[PDB]
């Protein structure tokens, strides 16, 4: 995956699980969840972006 | 580029002068809507049928075939139609003319394709039109007599509708 | 972006087809202009349709006067329905379906003819003008022009 | 910049004299809110139905099919007296004609999806009477004028039949003021 | 020569088949296989030749097993039903075995067999080619003639209620 | 007839209901002068009551021992107009409403701001959609068979099990 | 007509009220001209 | 590429000319969603049942079995006049026949309709096999339409098809 | 009247079943609270955050379904 790609989320506890977001930035340092994904639907707390690991993210 | 018959009107573009009887007469522009081949086939069919009907009205005034007076009585012109519909004459006539008009339909569609002149059934068993000039003169005479007989048979049947005489009885009686 | 009633599915977010055939100019007498298979307008164009309509109109004439015509002693003809035609070898089904089953004119009381409309099923024509004139009528005929004239003269 | 039919109003956008019968007459701005293709297809359909309907409203009084059920000179009486299965057959056949003639594209989102589909051009020319290029625009003008005149005439004929309880020609021959 | 001079010649009628004068105004050969049409024409004609002969013979000769009707068409309705079914199924057996159990336009001529040639030539009769061509022409012409003749004889026997030669003498007219 | 009920046009209790309603309106009519607008209104109500009871008595409706029409909804064709045909009319209208609403939602998803399309309706586009709903069963079935109605289970959000 | 006024007229409460009043008026006029329709007449 | 039954529509993707009754007719797109071979087997079975049914709506008007001579010629009355024992035997026979269809359809990979019933080997010739393959589906669809007609007409008239025709009882 | 009251009973049974089944099947977690099984069968809420989480436990679904049970037996 790369910046700007459309990805599906595989984190089970996530609000956007099996929904589609857009990758905004992939951090290169040793971060546990380096994939910033921005979503068009807001969560219950009103946020629309979250960080995920590579294995919680699949390109569509 | 004006009509010869109607000098203050333009010559219709579908008219050219090739067909017999062409005097540039289409003021309402019917040839601009329909095909000129369909129109000429229709004109020849109406004219030939009207020539036969005019001669038939004249001869049916003149005489009748043996036995027709018993079935018909003192009925002339269109008044026989219904009687001869209850009799088998008009059904047989319609059957055989319909059989002819099936091949007439095929011939008309052949003409609309462009493989056959309109009204050209190649029916000359007596070889009257040997010369092309005689062919042209007979073509002009056929179309002129067909138009004249169209008008004539219209007059005869509407005069029958008024007086109930017949075309030859009406001349001899006002 | 999306004009009302434009009819383009992509403007409405509707699933389109993509494949849109070209419109040929070939015309059929009793058919419609539109995309056809190769060979179609040459096998079933206006010639075929007109020929089949002619043949159908020809074959209508014995079908319209369908029945068993039997000559009598005086030479007259008695027409009786094909429903009374019995067949020898189909068990308890002596009466069988015939051409009059497919064209039951007498069941509907329709006097069919080879020209469709028959003597006892004739097209009814009557003059609506009631034998009076457009204007200046004295009787049971008061036209719109007469109403205009009487309205002006009062 | 002003409409030719209505000179005190500005010329409607998307009306530019291209279509037949275009005199710049759209004061309510229907063409500024809805597509002109659908409006022209609807206008031609309403007009053609009214051409057949006005011709029927005059002819059925003079000429009838045989039978008691077809003997009503007034058309609103002929609506009820005609056999019901026949009129339901007419409804179903009109539905099939509308379905097949528009080639399964019947709605405001899929009719005119094909770019070759022209408003009011169903491909209907049984005798090919349109085989003339300079005749075409005059033919479309004559068709739309006949359709508009037929719409006004049939609307009037129906409501005058309601007022007078008389068929149109015999209402004109036996006229009674309100 | 062409039977109809005002129409163009049918392209599928090349004059090879006997009886070809160019007569296909409807254009049946433009749609259907000419072998199927020729097989149908020969079958209709052969059945009609036998039918004309039957209408002429059943007018006078009745086998003592059966009991003759007033007309050879009425002769059909006096036979026992089982006998008519026997005749029908025997004809079906002949139709199955003469075509090699290939009875449809998709398989009748799959082995390249000639239309109307079912291999029935018992009494010699087929060695001279010059006689074979002329007898092909005679067979097709008499088949068509017997088709029209059989139609006329059956419809006239239905109308008058009398036999064919019984109507050729003492002829009455519709009145 | 069906379920021991009697037709309403021959039930005596149906006639008793009609007579009681007419008498209840007529005793109110008695206190007003003829030609007064209350008298005309009450007589119109009497006429409507009589016409309603006549129409219900001539419709083949079945009445129980209470004296009121009882509807049969088991599927029999002699009573198909009591539930089945109104049901078909409702199902046509409801499928129309659902189809045009779904079509507008899918159009609004394509807009620049979809939520603005939800609160401020594009009226010409919405009118186009509500025109499209007359053929909703065939359109919806073709949408279903082309994979455009049902979305797969791996593309819908679900809670942890 | 002002486009902003038309956009206000296209808002959900206004269009909701107009459409439901229009529907109610259909039901009311249908029941005025064809009252007491407990059943589909067949 | 366009459909050959409906020339203004695109050709349906999941039906081919290799299928015996193919005409390019799938305007609702059933083959795009459901299992095409299942629909082929189902069409063949519905058509075969309707071929037998269309023959059997007509045949008791010609003649009945001698034990069933007192049974009505209306099919919807003769349906009830058969006792539960005879219908149970018919159902058991149909179940024995459908056991083979169960095995082939849920556990086998034969051609659609192939239950192995070709005793006369009429599909040995290739052209004959192609004609028979198309003609079975054709007469099956025709019998589906015809039995539908015969059933609803027998509902309306309470008599068999030949009897309604010769009595000309064509109006409800 | 019997027809109407049995269909009202059908309403009440289906609705009480809806509350109880929705409580049992969302007892382990929902989109609003994906870790509900960590909090047990009964707890007050998860606070006013995420929109507010009043009566989110499965015990609360028991509590809501008790009123519907009283209504249906009534
Ligand atoms: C295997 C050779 C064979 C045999 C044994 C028979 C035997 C018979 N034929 Mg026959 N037939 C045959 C070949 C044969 N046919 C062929 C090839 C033809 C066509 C050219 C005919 C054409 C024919 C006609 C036209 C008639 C007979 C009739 C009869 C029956 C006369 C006795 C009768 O009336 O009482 C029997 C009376 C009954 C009421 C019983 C019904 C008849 C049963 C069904 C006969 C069963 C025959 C059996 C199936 C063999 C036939 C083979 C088949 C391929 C033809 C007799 C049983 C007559 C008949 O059936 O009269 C009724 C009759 O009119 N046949
Ligand atoms: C459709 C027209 C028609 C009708 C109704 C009749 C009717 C009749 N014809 Mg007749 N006939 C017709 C045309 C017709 N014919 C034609 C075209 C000819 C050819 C010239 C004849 C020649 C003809 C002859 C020679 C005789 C009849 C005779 C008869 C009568 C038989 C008694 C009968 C009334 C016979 C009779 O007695 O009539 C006088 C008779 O001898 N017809
Ligand atoms: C060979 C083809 C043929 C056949 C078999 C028939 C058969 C029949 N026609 Mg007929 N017909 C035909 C061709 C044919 N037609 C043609 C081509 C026409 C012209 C379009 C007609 C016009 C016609 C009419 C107008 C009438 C019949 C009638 C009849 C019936 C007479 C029955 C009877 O007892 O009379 C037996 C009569 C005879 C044996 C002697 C008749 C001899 C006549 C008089 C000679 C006529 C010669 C004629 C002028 C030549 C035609 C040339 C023409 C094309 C220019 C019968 C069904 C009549 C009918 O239906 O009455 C119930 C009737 O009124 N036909
Ligand atoms: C809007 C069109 C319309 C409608 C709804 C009706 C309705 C009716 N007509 Mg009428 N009629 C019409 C136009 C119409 N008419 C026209 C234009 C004519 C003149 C040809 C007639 C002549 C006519 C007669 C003579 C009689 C009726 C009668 C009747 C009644 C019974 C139905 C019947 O027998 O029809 C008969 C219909 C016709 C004879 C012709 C109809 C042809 C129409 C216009 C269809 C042509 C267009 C078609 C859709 C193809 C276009 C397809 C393409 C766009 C793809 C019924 C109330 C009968 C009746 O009750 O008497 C009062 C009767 O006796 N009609
Ligand atoms: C509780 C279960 C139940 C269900 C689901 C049905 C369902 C049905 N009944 Mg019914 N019925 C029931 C109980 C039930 N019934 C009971 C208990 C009785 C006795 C009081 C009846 C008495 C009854 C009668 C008397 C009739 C029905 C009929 C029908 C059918 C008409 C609907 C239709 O248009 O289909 C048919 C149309 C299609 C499938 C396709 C059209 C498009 C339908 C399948 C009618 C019918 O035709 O049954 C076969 C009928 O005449 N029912
Ligand atoms: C676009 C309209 C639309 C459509 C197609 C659906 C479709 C569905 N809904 Mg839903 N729903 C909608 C609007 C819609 N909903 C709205 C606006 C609400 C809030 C009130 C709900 C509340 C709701 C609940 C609470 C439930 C459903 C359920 C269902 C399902 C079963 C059908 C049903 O119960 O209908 C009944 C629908 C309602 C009672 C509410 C509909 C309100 C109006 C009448 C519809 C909206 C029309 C809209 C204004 C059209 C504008 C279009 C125009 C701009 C062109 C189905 C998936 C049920 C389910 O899950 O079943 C599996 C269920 O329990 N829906
Ligand atoms: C889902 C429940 C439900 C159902 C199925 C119905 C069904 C019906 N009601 Mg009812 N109604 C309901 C809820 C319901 N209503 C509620 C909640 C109220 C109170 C607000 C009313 C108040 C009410 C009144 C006051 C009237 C109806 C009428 C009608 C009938 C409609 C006639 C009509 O419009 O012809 C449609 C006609 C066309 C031409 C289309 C129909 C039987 C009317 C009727 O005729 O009663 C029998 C009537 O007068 N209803
Ligand atoms: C009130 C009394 C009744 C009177 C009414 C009389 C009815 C009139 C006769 C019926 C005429 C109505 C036309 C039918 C509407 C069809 C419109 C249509 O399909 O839209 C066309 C819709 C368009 O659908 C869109 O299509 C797009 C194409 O890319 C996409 O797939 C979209 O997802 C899809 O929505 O679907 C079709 O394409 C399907 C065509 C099927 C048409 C043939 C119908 C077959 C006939 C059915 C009969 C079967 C018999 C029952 C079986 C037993
Ligand atoms: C080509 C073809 C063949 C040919 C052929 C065919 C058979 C040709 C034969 C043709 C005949 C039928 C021609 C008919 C002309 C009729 C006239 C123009 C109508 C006149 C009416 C007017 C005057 C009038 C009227 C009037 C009014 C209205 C009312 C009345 O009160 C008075 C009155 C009557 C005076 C042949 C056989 C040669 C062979 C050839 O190889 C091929
Ligand atoms: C498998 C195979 C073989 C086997 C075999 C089997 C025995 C094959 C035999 C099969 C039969 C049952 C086929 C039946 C078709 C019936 C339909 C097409 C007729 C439908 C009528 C419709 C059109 C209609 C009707 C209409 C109704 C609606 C209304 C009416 O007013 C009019 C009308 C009546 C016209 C054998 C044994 C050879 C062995 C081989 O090795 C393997
Ligand atoms: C396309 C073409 C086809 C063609 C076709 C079709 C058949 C063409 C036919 C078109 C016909 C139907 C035209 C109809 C016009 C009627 C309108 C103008 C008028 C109503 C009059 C009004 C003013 C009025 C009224 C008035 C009312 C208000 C009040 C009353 O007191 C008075 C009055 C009654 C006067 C064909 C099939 C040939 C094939 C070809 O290949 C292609």
């Amino acid at each position: 995956v790369k910046r700007g790609s459309k990805v599906r989320i595989l984190r089970k506890e996530s609000y956007w699980y099996q929904d589609i977001g857009t990758v905004a930035t992939i951090d290169t340092s040793g971060i546990r969840y380096p994939v910033v994904v921005r979503f068009e639907k807001v969560s219950y707390s009103g946020v629309n972006t979250n960080n995920f690991s590579l294995d919680e993210v699949v390109e569509v | 580029a004006m009509s010869d018959s109607v000098p203050f009107l333009k010559q219709p573009e579908a008219l050219d002068g090739s067909m017999a009887g062409d005097v540039g007469f289409d003021p309402l522009g019917f040839s601009s809507i329909g095909d000129i081949n369909f129109l000429r086939e229709a004109e020849l069919k109406h004219g030939r049928i009207a020539m036969l009907a005019a001669a038939g009205s004249i001869a049916q005034d003149i005489f009748t075939f043996p036995g027709v007076s018993k079935v018909v009585g003192t009925a002339k012109m269109t008044g026989v139609h219904d009687i001869l519909v209850k009799q088998g004459a008009m059904g047989q006539l319609l059957l055989w003319l319909s059989f002819l008009e099936v091949f007439g339909t095929i011939a008309l569609l052949e003409t609309l394709d462009g493989k056959r002149a309109p009204g050209d059934f190649k029916f000359d068993p007596l070889n009257f039109s040997k010369n092309p000039e005689t062919f042209k003169r007979y073509q002009l005479a056929e179309i002129k007599n067909g138009r004249l007989a169209m008008m004539g048979v219209g007059g005869m049947v509407h005069g029958y509708f008024i007086t109930g005489k017949g075309p030859l009885e009406l001349l001899g009686n006002f | 972006a999306a004009v009302g009633f434009s009819g383009v599915p992509s403007q409405f977010g509707r699933p389109e087809s993509g494949v849109y055939p070209a419109e040929p100019s070939e015309q059929t007498f009793l058919g419609m202009r539109g995309p056809r298979a190769p060979g179609h307008r040459e096998n079933f164009g206006g010639k075929h349709t007109a020929t089949m309509l002619a043949i159908a109109a020809l074959l209508w004439q014995p079908v319209s006067e369908a029945g068993m015509y039997r000559m009598q002693g005086d030479g007259s003809l008695t027409k009786t329905s094909f429903n009374e035609f019995e067949v020898p070898g189909f068990g308890n089904a002596k009466k069988v379906p015939t051409i009059e089953s497919l064209f039951p004119f007498s069941s509907k009381g329709f006097d069919a003819s080879p020209v469709l409309f028959g003597k006892n099923s004739m097209i009814v024509v009557e003059d609506p003008r009631d034998g009076c004139g457009a204007y200046a009528n004295s009787g049971s005929c008061h036209t719109f022009l007469d109403e205009i004239g009487d309205a002006l003269k009062a | 910049a002003k409409s030719k039919a209505v000179p005190f109003l500005s010329q409607p956008e998307a009306l530019d004299g291209s279509m037949a019968g275009d005199v710049g007459f759209d004061p309510f701005g229907f063409s500024s809110n809805f597509d002109l293709k659908w409006l022209r297809e609807a206008e031609l359909k309403h007009g053609r139905i009214c051409m057949l309907a006005a011709t029927g409203c005059l002819v059925q009084e003079v000429v009838h099919l045989p039978g008691e059920a077809f003997s009503q000179k007034m058309a609103l009486n002929a609506w009820a007296a005609a056999p019901r299965g026949g009129m339901i057959s007419i409804l179903v056949a009109i539905g099939l004609i509308e379905l097949i003639s528009n080639r399964f594209a019947l709605t405001a989102t899929d009719m005119f999806a094909n770019p070759n589909r022209v408003p009011g051009d169903l491909g209907f020319d049984p005798l090919s009477l349109g085989g003339n290029g300079a005749n075409r625009a005059r033919m479309e003008l004559a068709e739309i004028t006949h359709g508009r005149a037929a719409m006004m005439g049939f609307s009037g004929m129906v409501h005058q039949m309601l007022v007078s309880k008389q068929a149109p020609i015999e209402q004109l021959m036996h006229f009674k003021a309100v | 020569d062409n039977a109809m001079p005002f129409l163009e010649g049918p392209p599928k009628l090349d004059g090879s088949l006997a009886g070809d004068v160019g007569f296909d105004p409807v254009g049946f050969s433009n749609y259907f296989d000419i072998r199927w049409l020729r097989e149908a024409e020969l079958k209709h004609g052969r059945v009609c030749m036998l039918g004309v002969t039957g209408l002429l013979v059943q007018e006078a000769i009745c086998l003592p097993q059966f009991a003759n009707g007033k007309t050879p068409v009425d002769d059909f309705f006096v036979v026992p039903a089982a006998g008519l079914w026997q005749v029908f199924f025997t004809i079906g057996a002949v139709e199955f075995f003469s075509n090699g159990f290939k009875l449809t336009p998709g398989d009748m001529f799959s082995e390249g067999r000639e239309a109307g040639d079912l291999g029935f030539d018992p009494l010699g009769c087929g060695k001279n080619p010059d006689a074979l061509a002329r007898r092909r022409l005679v067979e097709v012409k008499n088949g068509r003639l017997a088709m029209i003749a059989f139609g006329g004889m059956l419809h006239q026997q239905l109308l008058t209620g009398q036999g064919t030669l019984e109507q050729l003498a003492n002829f009455k007219a519709i009145n | 007839d069906v379920a021991g009920l009697t037709p309403c046009g021959e039930s005596k209790e149906f006639a008793r209901r009609l007579d009681g309603s007419v008498k209840k309106l007529q005793t109110r009519l008695k206190k007003y002068e003829a030609g007064t607008p209350p008298a005309l209104a009450l007589q119109k109500q009497i006429d409507k009551t009589k016409n309603r009871f006549d129409r219900y008595g001539k419709a083949g409706l079945l009445c129980g021992t209470d004296g009121l029409p009882h509807l049969i909804a088991d599927g029999r064709w002699s009573h198909s107009g009591e539930f089945v045909i109104p049901g078909l009319f409702f199902l046509y209208v409801a499928g129309w409403i659902g189809w045009v609403g779904r079509s507008y939602v899918l159009f609004a998803r394509t807009a620049d701001k979809p939520t603005e399309k939800e609160i401020i309706i594009d009226v010409p586009v919405a009118l186009s959609f509500v025109s499209t709903g007359f053929i909703w069963p065939f359109s919806a079935f073709k949408e279903f068979t082309s994979g455009n109605l049902i979305v797969p289970a791996d593309e819908i959000t679900v809670s942890p099990r | 007509m002002d486009s902003n006024f038309l956009k206000y007229l296209s808002t959900a409460p206004v269009l909701f009220t107009v459409w439901l009043s229009f529907t109610a008026s259909f039901i009311i006029e249908a029941n005025r001209f064809f009252p007491d329709m407990l059943y589909f007449p067949m | 590429e366009m459909s050959e039954a409906i020339p203004f529509l695109p050709k349906p993707a999941n039906i081919d000319a290799s299928m015996p009754g193919y005409s390019g007719f799938d305007p609702l797109g059933f083959s795009d969603y459901y299992n095409v071979k299942w629909m082929q087997e189902a069409e063949i079975k519905h058509g075969r049942i309707c071929m037998l049914a269309a023959l059997g709506m007509m045949f008791p008007e010609f003649g009945t079995l001698p034990q069933f001579s007192s049974f009505s010629t209306n099919p919807l009355e003769a349906f009830y006049q058969v006792g539960p024992a005879g219908w149970g035997q018919i159902l058991l026979f149909i179940g024995v026949l459908e056991s083979f269809s169960y095995e082939k359809v849920f556990y086998g990979d034969s051609a659609p309709g192939d239950l192995g019933f070709d005793p006369l080997r009429m599909s040995s010739n290739a052209a004959s096999a192609k004609h028979y393959a198309r003609a079975e589906v054709m007469n099956g669809r025709l019998a589906m339409i015809g039995f539908s007609g015969m059933l609803h007409h027998a509902i309306l008239t309470k008599q068999g098809p030949i009897t309604q025709i010769v009595e000309q009882n064509f109006v409800p | 009247g019997d027809f109407l009251i049995h269909h009202a009973i059908a309403l009440a049974l289906h609705t009480t079943t809806l509350i109880l089944v929705k409580g049992a099947l969302d007892a382990r977690g929902s989109k609003l609270m994906p870790d509900k099984k960590d909090f047990g069968y009964s707890f007050p809420c998860d606070g006013p955050g995420r929109g507010g989480t009043c009566d989110i436990s499965a015990w609360d679904a028991f509590y809501l379904s008790m009123f519907w049970m009283l209504n249906t037996i009534g």
